[PDB]
């Protein structure tokens, strides 16, 4: 507990120093914060911060005190106090579950993983978030990146089976032609909208695919009739329908991420956190499922074949997978290398429990600090794929306010240098200039990472989503809340503190098949096989 | 180089506007305290002003009161409404080489 009054009077004590003003201010307030028993934790959480601010204002006044040397560790006391604040004080989370699918059509396997978490909380409230008019932004970007990988093979033809010709040319090349045709979309739609604001997105997006790519609008048409329909019959949740996101000041951002960038996993971010500030409950990732019963599978010990927390729990959903059939085509390739007297164990627990409330654990009742969003953790990093929120959470304000300061930077960096209508080359070289002009101490953390912003889903390893939208604007909202300051762009903490902040491990599994599967990047290795692929198909292998 | 003013005597429920104007400093009042004492009662803290224009108020004295700089940093107001007989007593305004001779406030009730 933060030391009262009397308290700090013995710590900042200095023997013939009268009481100065600066100092009573500090004081008082102190003693008002003890007093304030009827309050929200919101309220104490900003008494703590206008303490901060008048201690901060009497060292700065006297900058040669002999109180400083106390008052800085007063300071520190008072980050203490916010944590205890933060994991003493919990109200229930709201029982909602929210998924979103955005972009395109849902796939039959994000709904059987959902469907996972309805059967085991039955008491839990059920949202798949989907956009209504935005159903064929897969569709555009997949035709644009085909269309992208044929120019540049043809423009390439004599070089691709040169020693040399890399994977990473041919997506170099292939960048530029994309950026072209991105461009030409992007132009497209906005003059649409201009002449026609009433308008959909689906409405412009036909109409392109047709003009520029011959596509069939009966069919593009009746693809958006399945999608509504598959949506809608399994908790689909209208974002048209929205009207605290659509009118709030993010929501252009969302559009840009949907409509411009063709990122529905940024857009997803964004979306994720008007969802839990707006209404609040459980946000998980369509790859994620119910974590395992702690006791279903205590009496199996890890073979030391298997060395590692995450490998041993993708074992295990396999073995769940392979006996109780839950999931159809749900892989069993990890949980076939195990030993023959393993796997006997496996199917005779399974055979045990008949009921799948015994198999998965229900989430029941959970609480959270109204000031925190709670964050899962994988590799000891941060990750957003699961997260915790009451409505109107503070860490929810500091998050939005992440995004509109990331994007602000970015969007007045990048934006001026994109209408001056250059080839991806130029465009990208006078970013990175831009880049080194604008940096300084503060933003550097920011401003080295989001270089590549135009290559992401485009590129290997185009990354820049994890800065903009991702956990780092959640090390950020928690750098915020722990400093009390909002909007910080270098996000360095500790370990220690992000811990405070763990979504209940035992309430998850990460591990599954289709966290394996990202829908949004590709690595190297997967660059390297998609190249060859592309190289067969074009030469007709 | 200091003028103090704004003071007197109101019926509760009245409103005063304290003032302290300083001349010959740059932004004598870059950092502003208000303070008041009533007699046989310790100095108590009112309201204050960062460097960065954030106003800091005390419980007792929020909804009711608003303190206020001009751009020179060199005058500081404090708005008092709805004033209550506990608010009577002495008034100091604190910058970080400033200090008035301090504003009687008397609320009669
Ligand atoms: O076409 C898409 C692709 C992604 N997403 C969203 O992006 C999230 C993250 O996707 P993924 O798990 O592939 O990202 P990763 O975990 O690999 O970063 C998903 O749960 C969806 O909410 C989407 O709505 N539509
Ligand atoms: O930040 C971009 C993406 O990467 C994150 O690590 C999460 O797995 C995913 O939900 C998010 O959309
Ligand atoms: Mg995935
Ligand atoms: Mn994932």
């Amino acid at each position: 507990s933060l030391v009262n009054r009397k308290q700090l009077e013995k710590m900042a004590n200095v023997r013939f120093r009268v009481q100065e003003d600066e100092y009573v201010a500090i004081l008082d307030a102190l003693e008002e914060y003890h007093n304030m028993s009827e309050n929200t934790v919101v309220e104490k959480y900003l008494k703590l911060k206008d303490i901060n601010s008048l201690t901060d204002t009497y060292i700065d006044t006297y900058k040669k005190s002999g109180r400083n040397k106390a008052l800085k560790k007063f300071k520190e006391y008072l980050v203490i106090e916010i944590l205890e604040l933060k994991n003493s004080n919990l109200t229930p989370v709201e029982k909602n579950l929210h998924f979103i699918w955005i972009g395109g059509q849902i796939n039959d396997t994000a709904i059987n993983y959902i469907n996972q978490w309805k059967d085991v909380n039955s008491d839990y409230n059920v949202n798949v978030f989907y956009d209504s008019n935005a159903f064929l932004i897969n569709t555009l970007k997949k035709t644009i990146i085909e269309s992208a990988s044929n120019d540049t093979l043809e423009s390439f033809r004599e070089n691709l089976n040169d020693p040399e010709f890399n994977h990473t040319a041919f997506f170099r090349k292939r960048m530029q032609i994309i950026y072209d045709k991105q461009q030409n979309f992007i132009n497209y739609y906005k003059a649409q909208k201009e002449e026609n604001p009433d308008l959909i997105i689906d409405d412009i997006v036909k109409t392109y695919l047709s003009n520029e790519y011959s596509k069939d609008i009966d069919e593009l048409n009746a693809y958006i009739e399945e999608s509504l329909n598959k949506v809608t019959e399994n908790s689909g949740n209208d974002v048209r329908n929205f009207e605290e996101f659509k009118t709030g000041e993010v929501f252009n951002l969302y559009e840009q991420e949907l409509v411009e960038r063709w990122n529905l996993a940024g857009a997803s971010d964004i979306l994720r956190v008007a969802i839990l500030k707006n209404i609040g409950g459980v946000y998980l990732d369509v790859d994620m499922l119910p974590g395992i019963h702690p006791d279903l599978f205590k009496d199996i010990n890890k073979p030391d074949s298997v060395k590692t927390a995450v490998d041993w729990e993708e074992m295990q959903l396999e073995a769940i997978m392979k006996h109780k059939e839950y999931i159809p085509e749900y892989t069993s390739k990890h949980f076939d290398t195990l030993d023959e007297e393993v796997q006997s164990s496996f199917e005779s627990v399974l055979a045990s429990k008949s009921d799948k409330s015994e198999i998965f654990l229900p989430l029941g009742d959970i609480e959270v600090s109204p000031l925190e969003v709670k964050i899962a953790f994988a590799k000891g990093s941060i990750i957003n794929q699961a997260l915790i929120s009451a409505k109107d959470s503070y860490c929810s304000d500091l998050l939005i306010k992440q995004i509109q300061n990331r994007y602000k930077i970015l969007n007045d960096t990048l934006g001026p240098i994109i209408s001056q209508g250059n080839d991806f080359n130029t465009t990208m070289n006078n970013f990175g200039e831009s880049l080194g002009a604008i940096a300084n101490e503060e933003n550097i953390s920011f401003i080295a990472k989001i270089g590549s912003y135009l290559r992401v889903g485009f590129y290997p390893e185009a990354n820049t989503t994890i800065t903009l939208s991702g956990p780092t604007i959640y090390a950020g909202a928690y750098k915020d809340l722990l400093t009390f300051k909002e909007m910080s762009i270098d996000t360095s903490i500790l370990s220690s503190e992000l811990r405070n902040f763990e979504f209940p491990k035992v309430n998850i599994s990460q591990a599954t098949e289709q966290e394996k599967n990202s829908l949004w990047q590709f690595n190297e290795e997967r660059a390297k096989i998609q190249f060859e692929e592309y190289k067969k198909n074009y030469f007709e292998g | 180089q200091l003028v103090e003013s704004g003071g007197g005597l109101v019926q509760t429920g009245g409103s005063l506007r304290l003032s302290c104007a300083s001349s010959g400093s740059i932004a004598g009042f870059e950092t502003v305290t208000w303070s008041r004492q009533a007699p046989g009662k310790s100095l108590q803290w009112v309201a204050s002003m960062t460097k960065t224009n954030n106003e800091i108020y005390s419980d007792s004295v929020k909804g009711r009161f608003i303190i206020s700089r001009d751009n020179a940093k060199n005058t500081v107001y404090l708005q008092m409404n709805s004033l209550k007989p506990e608010d009577t007593g002495v008034y100091f305004c604190k910058g970080p080489e400033l200090r008035g001779q301090g504003i009687q406030v008397t609320v009669s009730s």
